[PDB]
């Protein structure tokens, strides 16, 4: 068992 | 550099990735100047109290008693940067964090065409 | 009727009174028709991922990966009922809850001038 | 020591 925090990258897109 | 905090939680070989964002507490001062006949363009909502509720305890989730239920778009408050869900901290320099609804509304009406509000936006 | 749930915690003659209001999950459908030159009027933001993230787990606070980071007031999406912070659930009959940004964007673009979406709003 | 749940009435006002 484990609990881990991670930054997942995000993108922005104007539509 | 654009990114979001998630939590990876695993136990018994079952996995779960959930969003895990820190509370962003953003305090701002909004200054509203309306004409005699227009309204400030918002609906205020919160706890009724004839006197301040001293035992109220602010949390990141819920910093104060009175907040913005709705803001009319293109209205005065909207243009002044106020948005739905902001919590009122000060009204015309007066601390309202623990103040009953009737009294906060009073303070607002007293100001006439001018309204100065310190608010906080909580997002996650 | 119009009332909020507060927790009253007390220990050793100290009191706190805090509000613990649950998240509202409000699903809606939007139909968007634009002109060739105009935009839909929104900025989409969400996790980059080549393939859907199977272990992603929707929570009340965060139902899905791609969300509306802003919506142009009186733009096409706004008129269609979309608001800032809406979570994308389905895009042209494709489930996108767990889907990475590039692919969702690709679906939106394959649609041309028409976009039909299930989205979810969340508030506290 | 107790944790109690209570409803407080809220008002709305258009301004």
């Amino acid at each position: 068992a484990d609990s881990i925090e991670i930054y997942i990258p995000e993108a922005q897109t104007r539509l | 550099r654009t990114k979001r905090l998630f939590r990876h939680y695993t136990v018994g070989s079952y996995d779960s990735l959930t969003s895990h964002s820190d509370y962003v507490i953003d305090d701002k001062v909004a200054i509203l100047q309306k004409r005699d006949h227009e309204g400030f363009g918002f609906v205020l909502r919160g706890a009724k109290a004839e006197t301040p509720i001293e035992e109220f305890t602010p949390t990141p989730a819920f910093p104060a008693l009175q907040y913005l239920e709705s803001v009319d778009v293109e209205g005065v408050a909207w243009r002044a940067g106020l948005r739905t869900g902001d919590f009122l901290i000060e009204v015309n320099g007066v601390n309202v964090v623990k103040v009953g609804h009737k009294q906060v509304v009073g303070l607002i009406r007293q100001g006439g065409n001018r309204l100065v509000m310190k608010v906080v936006s909580v997002t996650r």
